[PDB]
């Protein structure tokens, strides 16, 4: 159970936003250009890693 | 990171440029009364540059 219970919260936090404009990166980077889009990228890459 | 008709069309500094922009008033010399046409810019394109 607990391995499970790991991977899930694992893919939970995926879903998760880390104060960025929204999770899916793919949002950010058709919203936001480039210079801007890079920082909130730093904020979910940070968070995943 | 700024967009624009001159940034995207004339001239774009890259995202990781570096080095100081220098810039001055020009009125004196590159206004007349008659008008400098010589001076040209670029506002319509297929791509972005």
């Amino acid at each position: 159970n607990h391995n499970a219970q790991a991977l899930n919260t694992l893919v939970k936090q995926l879903s998760s936003k880390f104060g960025a404009i929204s999770s899916v990166l793919n949002d950010i980077l058709s919203r936001l250009d480039p210079p801007e889009a890079e920082v909130q990228i730093d904020r979910l890459i940070t968070g995943r890693l | 990171g700024q967009t624009g008709n001159i940034a995207d069309y004339n001239y774009k500094l890259p995202d990781d440029f570096t080095g100081c922009v220098i810039a001055w008033n020009s009125n004196k010399l590159d206004s007349k009364p008659s008008g400098n046409y010589n001076y040209l810019y670029r506002l319509l394109r297929k791509s972005k540059l």
